[PDB]
This record gives structure tokens, sequence and C-alpha cells, in this order.
């Protein structure tokens, strides 16, 4: 799991 | 000075229920739906629901007969999801895709409940609290949760409202091929005797954790701020093919014990959050597919000799493509060494 905080960031790279 | 124009957030459309999915929306639209599954734990009573039926300890491998209100099974559900292609254009193919799980299990803190009918710990104490062999999973794909048959005592007799793995073999103890099966009904498929199918999952995510002692304690955390993503390796979630969400889970808490001793299982429900979009696909099955169903629906059906399968009588199948230079091996044979013969030992 991961915070939500740096969700944009988790989907950004695709 | 004066402060700054208000950041850009997602446009909230409409909150609602079930009902509230089917609304026409545009492409990159993004819904969250949230749901629960109670644990299906075999409920012994009306009155008594969420626990299991008090356990039976020392019956023998040959005698062994476990009754369904004992056996705690898995829970599942289908989320039916509204059909997307609609209004676009032709030859545009489009289907959901969750992309984040977020999880949850209700209820927690009632293990507090030491006050209840729990077995007294010393001479003038509180009630046992619950510990034992726990078990927590979940699993959030687009199609069913594809299981694996393994139990011990393959003798165990189980009665007709579970469907556990049919004709067991001492292989059965161990990895066995022939007890694949689908999660497909609540209540049923225990889980002493299903895994999760390592190998065939491909479009669900399934997660799951457990603590097997004779006394450890459930750690269980509660947070909103947990996010779960559900992407693979290209970017893609479980996309849902029929136009359904397949979400299962079993949470086992540990061994509730009774005044007397007899200890009894206990679940608690689980939170799902999940975050769908609308990914964009290519159409798999076009007409020529789609004709050659009518034909497959109205051709006779023969029951001839097993050319597919174990007992297939297909003896070799050559498969060409395009030209090659004149090979001088006309058994092209490949392996080198598929016996392992000629290995030095
Ligand atoms: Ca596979």
């Amino acid at each position: 799991t991961a915070p939500q905080w740096m969700l944009p960031l988790l989907l950004g790279l695709y | 000075k004066k402060p700054k124009e208000p950041v850009q957030v997602p446009k909230l459309l409409i909150k609602g229920g079930v009902e509230v999915l089917e609304v026409k929306t545009g492409v990159d639209a993004i819904t969250e739906v949230e749901c629960f599954l109670n644990p299906e734990m075999g409920d012994p009573d009306e009155n008594l629901r969420g626990f299991s039926l008090k356990l039976s300890a020392e019956n023998d491998f040959s005698s062994d007969s476990p009754e369904r209100k004992m056996l705690p099974c898995y829970s599942t559900a289908r989320i039916p999801l509204p059909n997307l292609n609609e209004d676009l254009t032709c030859g545009n193919l489009l289907m959901w895709e969750a992309v984040t799980v977020q999880t949850e299990v209700i209820g927690i803190t009632s293990m507090l409940n030491l006050h209840a009918g729990s077995q007294k710990v010393h001479e003038h104490g509180g009630g046992k609290p619950i510990q034992g062999s726990n078990f927590h999973f979940f699993a959030v794909g687009g199609d069913p949760l594809e299981m694996q048959g393994v139990l011990m005592n393959y003798r165990t007799k189980y009665p007709d409202g579970t469907i556990t793995p049919k004709n067991p073999t001492a292989q059965s103890q161990v990895m066995n091929t022939d007890h694949k099966a689908y999660l497909d009904k609540n209540n049923a498929y225990p889980v002493e005797c299903w895994v999760p199918d390592p190998s065939r999952n491909e479009n669900t995510r399934y997660f799951g954790t457990f603590t097997g002692g004779e006394n450890v304690p459930p750690v269980l955390h509660v947070t909103n701020t947990a996010t779960t993503v559900l992407l693979d390796e290209q970017g893609v979630g479980p996309l849902c093919k029929a136009d359904s969400l397949y979400v299962s889970a079993a949470d086992i808490c540990g061994l509730f014990t009774n005044s007397s001793g007899t200890q009894q299982w206990r679940g608690l429900a689980r939170y799902f959050k999940i975050r769908l979009r609308k990914r964009s696909v290519k159409n798999p099955y076009p007409i020529s597919f789609l004709l050659s169903d009518l034909i497959n629906r109205r051709t006779q059906r023969v029951d001839g000799q097993p050319m597919y399968g174990m007992e297939s009588q297909v003896e070799e199948v050559r498969v060409f493509d395009g030209t090659e230079r004149l090979p001088g091996d006309p058994d092209m044979i490949r392996y080198i060494d598929k016996q392992g013969q000629l290995q030095t030992k």
C-alpha cells in the first residue's frame, strides 16, 4: 500500500 | 495583498447508490465505487451471525467429517457496471479499468469486548481476548477469482452445502493440478480447501496475509490514507471484460473462546473503495468471430473419438509460416538434451 498524497506521482509515470 | 485563484479539483457530478453508475458521462470520467463484504464464517444461528460453530478436536484422518456451520468460507460479489459504448463512434471500443483499491476491515475495535461470554483468564480476571490463526485476504478483478484446491487430510467428508474439490487423492495434500475452480458462489468454498491459483489470475489482483499460531494477536491497522495501486507492468489494471467488477475477500480474525472453553471462529467485514476509469481497448472479436458462433450454434454435435486432451489421438501437428533454406535435419529437433541423456553423473 501507499499514502494518498503521492498518488498523482505514482500514476503519472505511465 | 490578495490570495490566488483556487486549485482545480475534479468536478463531482453525482453522489449516491448503485443506480448512480449509469450516468452518461464523457470519456475522461472516473468513478469511485464503495462497498463491503460480510464474512461467511458459517453462522451457526440466526442469533449469532458472525461466528462459527464450535470446533471438533481430535477425530481421526479416516474418520473426519466436519459440518458446514464450523467451516469459514470465502466471500465474493459481482458488481454490475453499465455499458460504455452507446454514443461513441464506430470501430472504437472502451471498457472499465480498476486502478486503485483502498481496503479496510470494519469492526476491529469490537475485540475489546472482554465482558462478553469469553473465558476467564485467571482467578479474578477479565475475559480472554480473541487470538489464534487469523487470515486476511482480498481480491479485485474483472474476472471471477480462480482457485486452487489444496487440503490436508484428503479423506475429510464435507457436507452438501460446501463445494470442495472433487475426487481427492493423496496428491491433494500437495499441489494437484486437477483441482481448478472459480470463486463463483458466496458461503460455499471453504477457506481450508481453496487457495487463489497463482498461475491463472491474470485479470485480478489478490493480496493475502496470515499468521497461524496457537496464540498470535490480530494486529489490525485502520487508516483512510492508505492506497493500493492495481496496475501491472504495462500500466493497466483489472479490465472488466464483461461489464462486471468482481470483489472477493475472506477475513478470519482469530478464535473466540467460550465460557466452557469451546472455541469458535470470528470474522469481520471488509471495506472496498475501487477507483475505476475508462480504458480504450481494441475489439478482439470482429463479425468473423461473431458469425462463426452462429454456425457453432447450428452444427450437429458429434460424439466421436478423443481428438483433444490427455487421451488425444492427434499424433503430430506441423505449422509452417514462410520460407527457409533447406535444413539438413528433416526432423527439426530443438532440444539438444530434453531427457537429460549424455550428461555427467
Ligand atoms: Ca499466468
